[PDB]
């Protein structure tokens, strides 16, 4: 054997060729991959075509691959039919690619920042079974560290420098020990809502939660929980969202644009 | 998950096709030989 | 399955060949004219 | 074509500057007034370059092979001026659009970010990315005094222009942020794949088995390593990395001649220098 | 084989369809690569006629 | 042709428009200022 | 601002974690697990229990012998002196054998010291491997991280052995040491005529590049959308969250396509693979099927010419 | 052939026809250019 | 053509004009000072 | 040996057998071009 | 698995006939490619 | 002896036993290629 | 994963073990009398 | 002696002793043919 | 009981585990013997 | 002697001694091996 494999052709011309050909196939299979979730697509090409034509470019979808989850919650098919869902929200425009403007309250929409999937109506689960996410005064053996400040009394403060609220309890994930929500009993209502610490800002020297998302009044709205010391992943989304459709919708100017 | 009649009956065309196979390249063998032999 | 019915079928087929061939028609008449221009063989 | 769930997401809004005249979308592509002007900002560029390979550096030697195509910066004697444009002007022009598609595509980002109501954290990654192309093209050359100091646009080219410039330096493997740099890359790399792997092998686990939790993840690299960075570390962890890369590459580049001159090997002579030895 | 029509039904005929033609159209597309590069193989460059 | 606004919506199909008009005239006078024959600028 | 969650504000402490119980018959885990509060403020507090089985110890083992011969020899070579060894450590190295000796074992200070170095350390790092395998075995997981390290072990095979064994020369291996492993690398490019022509050089890097790039694209969305639980990325494959909704449609919205949450991972596991696997091919074929990397980019034309401006009379032409 | 709308979108098949035209259009003037016995900006 | 304006918002298209404006103005002061015949620091 | 296709999915063997048969030809017939002495695609 | 029988045998007649044509085709060109140039 | 599989799945074993077994013929096949003594492809 | 199946594996594993052996050996022989490597 | 057996998994054991007979027996081939004098593939 | 074996079962593993081994090392010293003769080492 | 296995594990310590056993044997193996006078693969 030997290096040259033809007068031009030569081993490492051949290697790198090689590479290619594989690379190739590696492309489509991760664009494979990427497709199990949200195709086929949801286009103006399948909707006059009367869904003759699902959109999915190239490469096609892969077959349904297999997700068995723990503690019998159930089995979930990456690639999956998806009933649709309606928009609370109206085009601007009657152009393709026109955007929508949310109908009604915006912050109350869900659409737009604001809008969340159903996600399944059951707690996230430890390996042992128990719900992850939960308020300290049911996770006993959990503290907050001795060098960082309790949250629970601290003064939440929305968007406006209005006071919202107090922080009521602290919930954690008991599997990877960590704060991700903070219970504040509303000031105007009473009602205990949840705010993720995603949107909650530390002010250690003046005791107080700065939210950014949303006002003070926007804390009667946000969406609660059904049992009172646990969150289902649905309920957690709603959350979530709830207080991401502020950063848009709580104040006009939040609209835009700067200029 | 293959039961096994129709695993008889895939081992029986699978040695077909492999001898049918193995022919070809014994001719193709043969054939290099006659045109460059190696050892 | 891709949808289409049987006698769509049949007739894309026809217009597939139709097109294929005076598509092939035109490739060998551009070889001949690139033949009498220059050969290569 | 949105994603079957991206339909409740297309709201109006959000632009830094337009508002509504170019709040649209193509395709799947988000445009607003920076998708208009980054657009035509990539495509005025690319047309460029394409021209530049056209006329090539002379008619002799100009080639289409896309290995081989390289638009030059000017001679150094032009200085910070502008050059004419087949000897160099061509190249400060695909700068410029090329700073002008970048940023367009960075505040697309912001505007896109606004929309979703999500961080701000991937334009601001990067602008990182940004900041390394403005220091080599904009930040050293003015450092250095001429725009001739900028690097070739070239797939080849380009690497000749990083080799001179490593051996303008004698050996510049040495060079101490260049080290710094290149051990985030590496360390990087280890971390991405470690990541890559951890989230595969516990959502696909061996046959007859179910997804893994959380307390998988921890408990595996605690049973390798004796440590755990935790779920959402590793993601501050891998953007830690890859900015402290590009950033301590910009750091190595803009001292390499603006602020050294010498082998890089030679630095080192202030640890050597040290009276204790 | 009087039994090789039963390759069909284990995996999809159309799937074998695309894969067949792409495959043939690479190997096609490499072994004319390969003669090009050949100088005593090569068509375009052969000075012949 | 008048259907072509029932196919291509005007608000962005005048922006493509436009903005490709626009390189186009651009990229032409780029092309004439790299050649010596054409460089109205040359002096 | 709002909250970057870059930094653990408020931390929160649970009893220490033994971990996911092992099959029946492993060793149990050592180490008292502790806290660390300033690793809690980037990341997880929780620093142990390490599982130290019959693997890891051997890796230990073979692993400090060949570090241990490594810096005996750097002291040596600086002639015992402790106090020159700090100054020089870093241009202080264990240094492969000489040409002249081909591939047979050399005397101990003329490559013999580095042959034990090189093949204790090989042991070790290849019983690593066999722990990777064993720790996500243990627990039921895949085996993405050892065929990963096994892509890097491939790498650094090629480095130091395979090549060397082809090439039929010690001397071409890599030397233990900082600025001498950095003097080869150098002296390797220079040798066999620039290194950046090496196609799969060029593959390596832009996997290496793209390593950052993916790491610094799905670090920092999962940051921005840690606001809904982004971070807790198995629930987002199994039950897709906003999150991941957001997370796919900024990426379509910014570049025309998008991954999953699960599929990100699967990118992010190919582009830091592929580093490793293209660097090791590279190395291989350099050498030994190319001479001059640059000479054969003429040849296929992938070195652009440049205008003849500066030009030397070779003084061989005579 | 004007069955071929009944299975092809016309709008986007009108977008992709006149990109590639557009393309092919710059590609042809640019290879002319490229070449010398054919650049008509020479002179 | 006083309908364009039902078409392009005029306060958001007039931050666009400027911007076009500006940046054509900016381009061609530098095409002209890249040309020695008519570059007027020189 | 007819049993062996109990555990070895049919399908999948033959994809992976006739992958691996196919880059295992490339391979020899590359090895031998590589042969001054079997290249025939020389003179 | 999804293909009948009677289509897994009818599929296998226009398979092995448009085989057989390429087939056939491939013989000519190299027979003509061994008459323009032989490799042996 | 007789004892040996029922803990070592077939599939399993075979699959890395067919892998190895390859490996192990393709590294000597290649060592002989690259040794002139053993070289049955050089021409003599 | 009993022991009709298992049994039943080690039997024609044995067989199937035994030829490439065979093949092996005779491999091996034809090598010697072409090129004895001792 | 028949006891160490409960001590160490047999399967474990012997899947480690196979690949350390295997890494030792490569150690041991490839000093022999490093080494000159026993090189067997220089065919002298 | 550290790896769940009882006496007959660690005894019996032995059992086959030392023919095994024996064999082995049957083999591997005929092969020895066989190269002592090729080419002694000592 | 005998307590020594009763604050040591034996597993640990016979893999770790055993590890060190096989290291060391290695060791001076490849210490022999480096010096010429000992050398026992040479002529
Ligand atoms: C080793 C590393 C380096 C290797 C080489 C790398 C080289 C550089 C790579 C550069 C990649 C650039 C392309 C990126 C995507 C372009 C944007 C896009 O449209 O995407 C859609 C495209 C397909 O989308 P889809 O989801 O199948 O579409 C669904 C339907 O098609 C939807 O149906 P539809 O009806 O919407 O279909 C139409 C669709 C069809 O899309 C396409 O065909 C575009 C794709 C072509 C390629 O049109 C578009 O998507 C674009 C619309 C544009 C409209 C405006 C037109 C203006 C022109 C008019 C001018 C007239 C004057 O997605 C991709 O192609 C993804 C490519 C991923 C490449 C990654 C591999 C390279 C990096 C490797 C390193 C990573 C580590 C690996 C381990
Ligand atoms: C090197 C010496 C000769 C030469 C020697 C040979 C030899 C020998 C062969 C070819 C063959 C081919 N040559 Mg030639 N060829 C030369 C130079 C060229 C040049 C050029 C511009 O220089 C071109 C474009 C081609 C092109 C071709 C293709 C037509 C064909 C391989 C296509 C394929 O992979 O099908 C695979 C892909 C498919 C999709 C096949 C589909 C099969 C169907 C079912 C059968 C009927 C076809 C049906 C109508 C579908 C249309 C597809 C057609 C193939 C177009 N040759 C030089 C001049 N060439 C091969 C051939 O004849 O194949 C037909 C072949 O054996
Ligand atoms: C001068 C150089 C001489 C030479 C001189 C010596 C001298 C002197 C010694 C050896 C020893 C050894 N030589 Mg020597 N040896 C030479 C060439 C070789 C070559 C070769 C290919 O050239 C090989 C493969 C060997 C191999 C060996 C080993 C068999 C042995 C080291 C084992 C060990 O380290 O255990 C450590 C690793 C372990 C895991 C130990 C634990 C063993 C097992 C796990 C416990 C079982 C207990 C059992 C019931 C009791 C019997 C113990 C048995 C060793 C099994 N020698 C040359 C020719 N060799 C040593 C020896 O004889 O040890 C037995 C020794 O003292
Ligand atoms: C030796 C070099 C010769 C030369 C020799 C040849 C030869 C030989 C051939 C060509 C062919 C082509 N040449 Mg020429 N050609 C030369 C110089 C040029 C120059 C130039 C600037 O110098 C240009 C622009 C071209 C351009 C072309 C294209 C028109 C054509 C390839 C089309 C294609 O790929 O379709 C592929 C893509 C499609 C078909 C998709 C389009 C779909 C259409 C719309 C289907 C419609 C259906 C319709 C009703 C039926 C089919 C009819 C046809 C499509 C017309 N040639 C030089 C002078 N050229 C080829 C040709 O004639 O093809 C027709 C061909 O065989
Ligand atoms: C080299 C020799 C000549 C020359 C030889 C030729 C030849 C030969 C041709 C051209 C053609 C063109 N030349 Mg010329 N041309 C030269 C120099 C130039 C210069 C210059 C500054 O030097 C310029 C700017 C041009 C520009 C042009 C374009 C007007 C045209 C290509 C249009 C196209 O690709 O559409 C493709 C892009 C699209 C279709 C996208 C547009 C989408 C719009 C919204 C829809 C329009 C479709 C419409 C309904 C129907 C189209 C036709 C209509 C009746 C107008 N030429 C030199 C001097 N040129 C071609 C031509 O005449 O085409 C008409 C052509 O065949
Ligand atoms: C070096 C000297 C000779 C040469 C010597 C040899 C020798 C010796 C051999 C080949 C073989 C092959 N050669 Mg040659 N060959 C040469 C040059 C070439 C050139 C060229 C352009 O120069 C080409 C394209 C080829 C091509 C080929 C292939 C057709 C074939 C390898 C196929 C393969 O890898 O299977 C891998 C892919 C598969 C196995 C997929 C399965 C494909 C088949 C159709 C399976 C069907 C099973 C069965 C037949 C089904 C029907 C059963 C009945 C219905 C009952 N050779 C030179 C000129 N060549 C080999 C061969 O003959 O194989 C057939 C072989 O042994
Ligand atoms: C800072 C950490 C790392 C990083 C991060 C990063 N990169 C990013 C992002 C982030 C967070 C994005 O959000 C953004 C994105 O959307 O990615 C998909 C992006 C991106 N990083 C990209 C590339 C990229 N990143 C690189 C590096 C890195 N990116 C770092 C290692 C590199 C390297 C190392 O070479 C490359 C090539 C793009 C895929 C994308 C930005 C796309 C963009 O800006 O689009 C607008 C512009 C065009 C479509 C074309 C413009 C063309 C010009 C007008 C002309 C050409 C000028 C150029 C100088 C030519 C030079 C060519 C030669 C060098 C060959
Ligand atoms: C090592 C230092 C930590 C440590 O020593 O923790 C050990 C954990 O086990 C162990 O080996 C654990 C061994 C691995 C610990 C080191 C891992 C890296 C250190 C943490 C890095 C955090 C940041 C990572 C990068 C972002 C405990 O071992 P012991 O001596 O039994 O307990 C001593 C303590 O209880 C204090 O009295
Ligand atoms: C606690 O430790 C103390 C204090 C006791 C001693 C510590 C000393 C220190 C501080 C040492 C520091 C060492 C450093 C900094 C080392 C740096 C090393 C680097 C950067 C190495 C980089 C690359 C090296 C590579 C890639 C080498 C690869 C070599 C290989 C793969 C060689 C394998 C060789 C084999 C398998 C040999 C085979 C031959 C057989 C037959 C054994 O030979 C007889
Ligand atoms: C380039 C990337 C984006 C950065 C944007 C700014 C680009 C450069 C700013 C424009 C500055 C132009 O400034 C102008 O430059 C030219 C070219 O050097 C100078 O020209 C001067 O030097 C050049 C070469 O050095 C000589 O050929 C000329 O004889 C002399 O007059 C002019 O005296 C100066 O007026
Ligand atoms: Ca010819
Ligand atoms: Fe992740
Ligand atoms: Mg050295």
């Amino acid at each position: 054997m030997s290096a040259a494999i033809t007068e031009y052709m030569d081993v490492a011309q051949l290697t790198i060729w090689a590479f290619w050909f594989f690379f190739a196939g590696l492309i489509i299979y991760l664009r494979r991959e990427d497709k199990r979730e949200g195709y086929p697509l949801d286009s103006d090409r399948t909707e006059r075509s009367g869904g003759r034509v699902k959109v999915v470019g190239f490469p096609d979808l892969a077959e349904p691959k297999t997700f068995v989850l723990p503690h019998n919650a159930g089995t979930v098919m990456a690639p999956r039919v998806e009933a649709p869902t309606s928009i609370n929200a109206t085009p601007v425009a009657p152009f393709p690619g026109a955007p929508f403007e949310p109908n009604g309250d915006p912050m109350l929409s869900g659409f737009g920042p604001s809008a969340s999937p159903d996600r399944a109506k059951h707690c996230d689960l430890t390996f042992e079974g128990l719900p992850k996410i939960v308020p300290l005064r049911v996770a006993t053996d959990f503290s907050i560290a001795e060098r960082d400040p309790d949250p629970r009394g601290m003064t939440v403060v929305g968007l406006d420098g209005e006071v919202a609220g107090t922080v009521s309890d602290v919930w954690v994930d008991r599997s990877e020990p960590q704060i991700r929500y903070l219970e504040v009993k509303v000031a105007a209502g009473g009602k205990n809502v949840l705010l993720p610490i995603g949107f909650s800002r530390f002010d250690k020297k003046a005791r107080k939660v700065k939210v950014a998302a949303i006002k003070a009044a926007h804390f009667a709205n946000v969406p609660t929980l059904a049992k009172p010391d646990q969150i289902t992943l649905y309920e957690e989304d709603k959350v979530c969202a709830y207080y991401a459709g502020g950063k848009l919708y709580a104040t006009a100017e939040r609209a835009g644009p700067l200029l | 998950g293959l039961t096994e009649q129709e695993a008889q009956e895939f081992h029986g065309i699978f040695v077909q096709s492999m001898t049918a196979f193995f022919g070809i390249v014994v001719i193709a063998h043969i054939l290099a030989w006659l045109w460059r032999p190696w050892l | 399955m891709t949808g289409l019915t049987e006698e769509e079928a049949k007739e894309f087929h026809g217009i597939f060949t139709q097109s294929m061939t005076m598509f092939f028609g035109i490739v060998i008449i551009a070889h001949i004219l690139a033949w009498l221009w220059r050969p290569w063989l | 074509a949105m994603l079957s769930f991206e339909r409740k997401y297309r709201v109006r809004g959000g632009t830094l500057i337009g508002g509504d005249l170019f709040d649209f979308w193509v395709g799947p592509f988000y445009v607003g007034f920076f998708g208009v002007a980054g657009f035509f900002f990539a495509l005025l560029g690319v047309l460029l370059i394409v021209w530049g390979a056209t006329i090539g550096p002379n008619a002799e030697l100009q080639t289409y092979n896309i290995w081989q195509i390289s638009i030059a910066p000017p001679d150094l004697s032009y200085g910070l001026g502008m050059a004419p444009m087949t000897e160099g002007g061509l190249w400060q022009i695909i700068t410029i659009c090329a700073i002008g598609a970048f940023v367009s595509w960075a505040l697309r980002e912001v505007e896109i970010c606004r929309k979703l109501g999500i961080g701000f954290h991937i334009p601001f990654a990067f602008a990182f990315a940004i900041g390394a192309y403005l220091v080599l093209v904009v930040v050293r050359p003015i450092l250095m005094g001429a725009w001739g100091h900028g690097f070739p646009y070239g797939i080849l080219s380009h690497l000749d222009w990083v080799s001179n410039v490593g051996y303008q330096f004698l050996h510049f493997h040495y060079n101490p942020a260049h080290m710094l740099a290149i051990t985030f890359f590496f360390t990087n790399c280890l971390a991405l794949s470690m990541h890559g792997s951890l989230i595969l092998s516990v959502t696909n686990p061996q046959k007859g088995e179910e997804v893994k939790t959380s307390e998988h993840e921890n408990t595996f690299f605690r049973d390798i390593v004796g440590y755990s960075i935790g779920a959402l570390a590793i993601h501050r962890l891998g953007l830690f990395l890859a900015l402290s890369a590009v950033f301590w590459s910009a750091v190595c580049i803009v001292i390499s001649g603006p602020f050294w001159t010498r082998g890089w090997p030679e630095w080192w002579n202030w640890w050597l220098e040290l009276p204790l030895w | 084989s009087p039994d090789l029509w039963k390759i069909w039904l284990l995996v999809d005929p159309r799937r074998i369809l695309i894969a067949v033609f792409a495959f043939l159209t690479v190997l096609g597309l490499a072994i004319h690569m390969i003669l090009l590069s050949t100088a005593e193989f090569n068509w375009l460059e052969d000075g012949v006629p | 042709m008048h259907k072509i606004w029932q196919i291509f919506d005007p608000r962005r199909t005048l922006v493509a428009l436009f903005g490709f008009l626009f390189v186009l005239g651009l990229l032409i006078h780029f092309i004439l200022l790299s050649s010596p024959a054409f460089n109205w600028l040359s002096g | 601002p709002e909250y970057q969650n870059i930094f653990t504000t408020v931390q929160v402490r649970a009893p220490a974690y033994p971990g996911v119980p092992l099959p029946k018959g492993s060793l149990p885990r050592i180490g008292k697990p502790i806290f660390s509060y300033w690793a809690g403020k980037i990341g997880d507090a929780q620093i142990g229990p390490i599982y130290l089985g019959f693997t890891g110890t051997l890796s230990i083992i073979f692993g400090f012998m060949a570090i241990f011969i490594i810096g005996f020899n750097m002291l040596a070579s600086v002639d015992w002196n402790i106090i020159q060894f700090v100054k020089h450590f870093f241009w202080l190295g264990l240094e492969p054998p000489a040409p002249q000796y081909g591939l047979t074992i050399p005397p101990l200070s003329e490559g013999g010291w580095w042959l034990m170095a090189g093949f204790f350390l090989t042991m070790s790092i290849l019983l690593w491997w066999v722990r990777t395998y064993k720790r996500a075995e243990a627990l039921g997981m895949s085996q993405h991280l050892s065929w990963a390290f096994a892509a890097a072990i491939f790498f650094y095979l090629s480095l130091g052995f395979i090549r060397p064994v082809m090439m039929g020369s010690w001397a071409e291996a890599v030397p233990f040491g900082i600025f001498p492993h950095l003097d080869w690398t150098a002296a390797f490019s220079i040798r066999y005529g620039n290194l950046y022509y090496n196609p799969f050089h060029m593959l390596s890097i832009a996997f290496l590049y793209g390593s950052a790039l993916l790491f610094a694209m799905h670090g920092a969305t999962i940051l921005a959308v840690s606001r809904f639980g982004g971070d807790r990325e198995i629930d987002q494959i199994t039950d897709r969250g906003t999150a991941a909704e957001r997370a796919a449609i900024f990426w379509r919205w910014t570049m025309g396509f998008n991954a999953s949450m699960e599929s990100i991972h699967r990118w992010a596991w190919w582009c830091a693979v592929l580093t490793v696997i293209t660097a090791g091919i590279g190395i291989l074929l350099t050498g030994t099927v190319v001479e001059n990397w640059y000479l054969w980019a003429i040849k296929h034309g992938v070195a652009p010419a440049y205008p003849e401006v500066v030009t030397a009379v070779d003084p061989y032409a005579t």
